[PDB]
């Protein structure tokens, strides 16, 4: 489970000349989103429904989806 | 067997020369802290998100605090072949060559062992590899930097510490661990002596609190059949008594879980506790403080409940007498003997630290003890929820380990004994650890003829 | 692997420095640090690739200490420092000349996504 | 009244579960010395918290309560895995109860408390002074022997039940058969307290 920041939220923890901790966590926040997108995409979309199915139909990638 | 002949032998005292009928009233208390002064640590009146506020006003005090002290309490800058100790807590300068004073706050490793909606388990993962090693970061807000050296370990700066580190550059990253720096001493409140008809004054920190569920007896065994006795009853022929004080609760009033208790079991225990209290109160009078597992706000400034813990025999004592006999104080209170100043704590404050926030900074009673010596000489931010309300948390008068310095800090529910005295350049400080009544008690007499303590192994 | 499969993929995510009494919108808001994540076997070389880079737009002002700040605290990479925010545009599409960008990887994909910064592009720069 | 069987049903509930303690029917690890089940208990009488059982043991109180003059004597009966007969039967009474009265002098809690504590420490003393041989194989039964009662008909004559109250009454009735009806007897010390007249007993075999 990844906590989820309002914009208004990453605004106030942007911008500014408050502490390290705050420019870390929207760092290290969106490179977390980043990082589930990555390992959910290679779970479910990319392996499991898409690309055997262009091995097997010849068809290329864009109309699959 | 020849243990009552042992009482056969001992005729001496028929009735130990007492009259028996004439109490001979011991101690002639001052207690200056009660009436004069508002507690620091205590509710307001009118009181009766947080956390966020609370941090920054920690780290500002302390760094206008410390600020007095980079060259005025350590190093001139005429040393180090003149490296550069100016006043410069940020690390984009840090990075000159020159090793400055580098006033900032270590928050390195501090999460927890023992443990899922949050999904806690995949994220503590990355808490115990990195956590177990020891590595030290220090945090001015303006950047972190690496510790390595001797005092790593053996000193247990964990968090909240603001520190001036003091080594040989080499690197823009890293030094070496030589000196640290301390808050100044807010100044020597006099410890008196009574030198004209001394009192031989009372020397007492007894009681570490009567941990009390319901569901032991052996909890319940060690008091009211080998205490409230050994004030009074059993004797030492007879210096016990005229040691012996005022009497001494810290914490931990009723032991209870929070999820498995309701109405009634709470008032069996507490009631039981008013049996306890109006039983010792004729002999002894007492201070009592909640503030761990007895029922408490879970902070260290927490409101002491009153009206609770006693039943309609006892509960119109304090009604009766204000605060002499009794009164309901907080997790510190400074009870001053005209001078002779002493903090106490629960132990939740430091136990937390000592055991479920501790991954780092290991080199058990040796090693614990001195964590609330740290806790002493920072003044600083222990424990992982402090101060925790809703209205008027600090109000920049009243830090919850506070900056007006005891004689004597009294901390509580560790393993082991542990009564050490050590001296610094303010005042001389006592090291109190009393332990949790269950791990075999340990109980204290405290202070005030030549500052000196006393345990008693109650099992 | 022994062989590329297929599809090595890159995802690209945004910063929001909104007006905070509204959802940021794209035709007003700009985006200050931008984070892209390649990481898995599928791609071979590995010298600078599997591995997440984040770079900057700052306004040369390195008195408020972003930058060092980054680079001490947080050993992910060596943060690129860019700055003239059509620049770092630039050097994000020559990074993606650079790498293997075959899935266009992202979330809500026409809105916090490459097309935020497409039509951002499109209308403000 | 209401207070009253409050009291009846912590006393059966210490003598109950005691003599299960004693006996060693349930393993003595599951037991530990308590105050609290659901309500203030006098002296510490080891519990085993296994909720089905305590269910059971407050079931089988509110059943006995539930009628409250019928009772002369509540009692409690032992018997073997090995033979239907009675190794012990520990004696109660509900004789001269307040309830029957329901007479609102007088309260004394700390007497009565007093009283049950002693009756309580009896049981305890001779609990201990019979031997533990053949300390497992031991099991439970209750035995009510009454005054004026039957109401397992209740269940009977096409009645229809619409109530809760008198569902559970109903559950009352039906838990309970009459059974078809001196070796050796062993005196305890009762409490003597005055609306609870509690004059109990042992017998052995």
């Amino acid at each position: 489970r990844l906590p989820h920041f309002s914009f208004e939220s990453l605004t106030n923890m942007w911008n500014a000349k408050k502490s390290t901790t705050e420019l870390k966590t929207v760092l290290n926040y969106w490179l977390s989103r980043a990082q589930i997108n990555i390992q959910l995409l290679r779970k479910q979309d990319y392996i499991a429904r898409n690309i055997e199915q262009a091995r097997l139909i010849g068809i290329d990638f864009h109309s699959v989806y | 067997h020849m243990d009552a002949l042992l009482t056969k032998f001992n005729e001496d005292r028929s009735l130990q020369d007492e009259n028996l009928s004439q109490p001979r009233t011991r101690v002639r208390i001052v207690d200056d802290n009660l009436y004069n002064k508002s507690n620091p640590f205590q509710l307001c009146y009118k009181k009766r998100s947080q956390y966020y506020h609370i941090y920054q006003y920690r780290l500002k005090t302390f760094r206008e605090r410390v600020l007095k002290e980079c060259d005025k309490r350590w190093d001139a800058g005429f040393t180090l072949n003149g490296q550069l100790v100016l006043k410069k807590d940020k690390v984009l300068d840090i990075q000159g060559n020159q090793p400055c004073w580098c006033v900032g706050s270590i928050y390195c490793e501090m999460k927890y062992k023992p443990n899922t909606y949050g999904a806690p388990d995949l994220t503590k993962s990355y808490t115990d590899k990195e956590g177990g090693s020891d590595e030290i970061m220090l945090e001015d807000e303006s950047g972190r930097v690496l510790l390595v050296g001797d005092f790593i370990r053996s000193t247990p700066f964990i968090t909240g510490v603001v520190v001036g580190i003091l080594g040989m550059e080499a690197e823009a990253g890293t030094f070496q661990v030589l000196d640290i720096c301390y808050p100044t001493p807010l100044p020597q409140n006099p410890f008196p002596a009574p030198i004209a008809t001394c009192p031989t004054r009372g020397k007492i920190a007894l009681v570490s609190g009567l941990n009390l569920n319901n569901t032991s007896p052996d909890r319940l065994l060690r008091l009211e059949i080998l205490r409230e006795f050994l004030m009074g009853r059993i004797n030492n022929k007879i210096d016990d008594i005229s040691l012996i004080g005022r009497l001494l609760i810290c914490g931990n009033s009723v032991d209870f879980d929070i999820k498995s208790v309701n109405k009634d079991e709470l008032m069996i225990s507490l009631t039981e506790f008013s049996k306890f209290l109006h039983n010792i109160l004729p002999s002894i009078s007492v201070d009592i403080m909640p503030g761990t597992n007895d029922p408490s706000d879970k902070s260290l400034p927490q409101q002491p409940f009153h009206k609770s813990l006693f039943d309609k025999s006892l509960e119109s004592y304090f009604n009766g007498s204000n605060k002499e006999i009794l009164n309901l104080v907080t997790n510190p209170y400074e009870f001053s003997y005209n001078g002779v100043d002493v903090l106490a704590v629960s132990g939740k404050n430091i136990n937390d630290i000592c055991k479920y926030v501790i991954p780092s900074n290991d080199n058990d009673i040796e090693h614990r003890l001195d964590l609330m010596e740290c806790t002493m000489k920072w003044q600083n931010i222990a424990p992982t929820a402090p101060d925790t309300l809703w209205c008027y948390p600090y109000t920049d008068k009243d830090p919850f380990v506070l900056d007006k310095w005891p004689h004597v800090y009294i901390v509580a529910n560790q393993p082991y004994f542990g009564t050490r005295v050590v001296e610094i350049g303010g005042k001389n400080i006592k090291i109190i650890s009393v332990p949790e009544f269950s791990s075999t008690g340990m109980i204290i007499l405290l202070d005030l003829e030549t500052l000196e303590a006393e345990t008693v192994k109650i099992d | 692997s022994s062989v590329h499969d297929s599809l090595t993929h890159l995802t690209l995510e945004i910063h929001a420095n909104t007006r905070s009494d509204k959802i940021p919108d794209p035709a007003i808001d700009e985006v200050s640090m931008i984070i892209w994540c390649l990481e898995e076997e599928t791609f071979p070389l590995d010298l600078d690739i599997a591995y997440e880079g984040i770079m900057i737009v700052h306004k040369a002002s390195e008195d408020s200490t972003f930058p060092t700040k980054i680079q001490h605290c947080i050993n992910e990479i060596p943060v690129m420092f860019y700055e003239s925010e059509f620049e770092m545009f630039e050097a994000l599409t020559d990074l993606v000349l650079l790498l293997d960008p075959d899935i266009l990887s992202g979330f809500e994909i026409h809105n916090f996504s490459w097309g935020y910064i497409i039509e951002r592009c499109q209308k403000i720069h | 009244n209401r207070w009253v069987e409050k009291w009846l049903r912590v006393y059966l509930k210490c003598y109950i579960n005691l003599i299960l303690f004693y006996r060693n029917v349930y393993p003595p690890q599951s037991f530990d010395y308590t105050t609290y089940q659901s309500f203030n208990l006098p002296q510490f009488v080891p519990i085993n918290r296994h909720p089905a059982l305590i269910d059971y043991i407050e079931e089988l109180i509110l059943d006995v309560l539930s009628k409250l003059t019928h009772v002369y004597r509540f009692s409690i009966c032992i018997i073997n895995k090995k033979n239907d007969l009675c190794i012990e039967k520990y004696v109660l009474d509900f004789s001269e109860l307040q309830h029957v009265d329901k007479d609102d002098q007088i309260i004394t809690e700390t007497e009565v408390f007093d009283e049950f504590r002693s009756s309580l420490n009896s049981l305890i003393m001779h609990l201990e002074k019979l031997p533990k041989v053949n300390d497992d194989t031991i099991t439970f039964e209750a035995v009510i022997n009454a005054i004026e009662l039957e109401l397992g008909h209740k269940l009977d004559r096409n009645r229809r039940v619409d109530s809760l109250e008198e569902k559970a009454e109903i559950e009352r009735d039906s838990n309970w058969v009459k059974c078809q009806e001196k070796i050796k007897l062993t005196s305890l010390v009762g409490s003597d307290v005055g609306p609870l007249i509690i004059h109990q007993f042992s017998e052995k075999l």
